[PDB]
């Protein structure tokens, strides 16, 4: 599957992908088609991907956290390992 | 220091008049 008719993928001032939907003039750092791709949670997760809605980022002082476009928060802990020590209990 | 603020996307209107 590409693109849906009127989403255009761009770039922010820093390189950073984001999408946009010229039919309701609007934009999202979420592509559309990961509405159908993406595992819904972290329990449909395998390997080291990620649920529906969240990103991982670098940052050169910090390094690497994580981006929840659901929340609109970010966090340093690992979500999938979160997860992880969250079932083993 | 301690992990960068959520970004919000840019602003569709700034986006299309950018362009120029
Ligand atoms: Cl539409
Ligand atoms: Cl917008
Ligand atoms: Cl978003
Ligand atoms: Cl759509
Ligand atoms: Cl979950
Ligand atoms: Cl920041
Ligand atoms: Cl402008
Ligand atoms: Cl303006
Ligand atoms: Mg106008």
């Amino acid at each position: 599957l590409p693109l849906p008719e009127g989403w255009e993928e761009a770039r922010d001032f820093d390189g950073k992908v984001y999408y946009i939907d010229h039919r309701n003039r609007t934009t999202s750092w979420i592509d559309p088609r990961d509405r159908y791709t993406k595992p819904l949670t972290f329990a449909d997760c395998i390997s080291d991907e990620l649920p529906l809605g969240w990103e991982e980022a670098y940052d050169p002082q910090v390094g690497d956290y994580f981006i929840d476009h659901n929340t609109k928060t970010t966090q340093i802990e690992d979500p999938r390992v979160q997860w992880r020590r969250e079932q083993e209990h | 220091i301690i992990v960068p603020s959520y970004r919000p996307t840019p602003d569709y209107e700034t986006v299309m008049r950018q362009m120029k």
